[PDB]
């Protein structure tokens, strides 16, 4: 156990980071010209 | 402002506002079972498997 | 006007993995969670919360359920999971007003579900806010150490949760505005 969630919260925090990339991405593709 | 107009007409649709009173039926003739396919799909999900 | 419906899919695909997550944050306890300088192992949700039993970590006992709010510990996380509630409420009745774009016209569809989406953050930003009040009651005291209080973490370590509330509301911000940027536009 450890009782240690770095590895959750790094996991976490990427694959968030990842959908707000994509969603950002796409903000960004439509806010273009 | 810039990127849009009046603020409010870019955040509001108060122009125009009626007709959709008269469709309201034709609204709710698909709008009432989607709500309640997703109130079902969550309710059982979240009880079965999320508990 | 095909990069505008494909950015209306995109943009219904990711309030749908809002709603998703929303939905599982909303569910699951792992919002708050123990160190190794805890008097005990344990983890609390909004309303949910889980503690171990004797000296021996293993073998905790869990309690606490929304509908019975005699189980609640405090009236901030009874507060906290009705605005949160509220937030899956609001982006629910978007995934409902998706029907609604068959009939009515795409800007008020698209500046309904703006409007909602933006309420929707709003109240998941007000139960994230005032769920850190209640960290004093007695059982999360007991839990975490004397240290812990109104918000103050204390010795307790937060969990994979509470960050991904967080990027909900952010999500639910951008998808905010970007439902009403789509509303305001393809209607020239
Ligand atoms: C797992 C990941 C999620 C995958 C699922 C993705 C879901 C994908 C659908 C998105 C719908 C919204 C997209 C944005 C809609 C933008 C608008 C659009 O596309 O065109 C209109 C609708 O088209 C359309 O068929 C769209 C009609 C709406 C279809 C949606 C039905 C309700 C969806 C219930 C929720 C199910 C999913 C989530 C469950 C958890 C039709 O123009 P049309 O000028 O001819 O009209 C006449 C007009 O002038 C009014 O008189
Ligand atoms: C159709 C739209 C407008 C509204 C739908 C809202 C539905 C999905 C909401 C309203 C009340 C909610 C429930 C309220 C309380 C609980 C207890 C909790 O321990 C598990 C989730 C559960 C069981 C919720 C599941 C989702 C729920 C049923
Ligand atoms: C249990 C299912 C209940 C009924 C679900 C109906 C969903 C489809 C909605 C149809 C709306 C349009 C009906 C009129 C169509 C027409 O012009 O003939
Ligand atoms: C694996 C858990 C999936 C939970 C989905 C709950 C319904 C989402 C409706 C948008």
């Amino acid at each position: 156990d450890s009782r240690d969630y770095s590895t959750e919260l790094s996991v976490t925090v990427a694959v968030g980071a990842s959908l707000l990339f994509l969603n950002i991405l796409a903000f960004a593709a439509l806010y273009y010209k | 402002c810039l990127d849009g107009k009046d603020c409010a007409s870019f955040f509001c649709c108060f122009e125009d506002c009626h007709i959709r009173i008269a469709k309201m039926d034709s609204y709710a003739r698909i709008f009432f079972p989607t709500a309640f396919c997703l109130f079902n799909l969550v309710y059982w999900v979240s009880y079965l498997y999320l508990g | 006007m095909r990069n505008s419906r494909a950015i209306g899919v995109l943009w219904a695909i990711f309030t749908i993995c809002f709603a998703i997550i929303n939905v599982v944050v909303f569910i699951q306890p792992y919002w708050v969670g123990d160190s190794v300088s805890t008097p005990k192992p344990g983890y609390f949700g909004l309303f949910h919360y889980c503690v171990g039993s004797g000296l021996a970590g293993r073998e905790l006992t869990c309690r606490g359920s929304f509908t019975d709010f005699s189980t609640i510990p405090s009236s901030a996380f009874k507060a906290a999971a009705f605005f949160v509630l509220l937030s899956m409420v609001l982006i629910l009745g978007c995934i409902t007003c998706f029907s609604l774009f068959f009939f009515c016209n795409t800007a008020t569809v698209y500046k309904i579900c703006a409007w909602m989406q933006l309420l929707a953050a709003l109240c998941l930003v007000l139960g994230c806010m005032i769920f850190p009040d209640g960290w004093d009651a007695e059982t999360i005291r007991d839990m975490c150490g004397a240290k812990t209080g109104k918000y103050s973490l204390g010795d307790c370590s937060v969990r994979w949760a509470y960050i991904l509330a967080i990027i909900g509301i952010l999500n639910a911000l951008i998808l905010s505005f970007l439902a009403f940027v789509l509303g305001n536009r393809q209607t020239d």
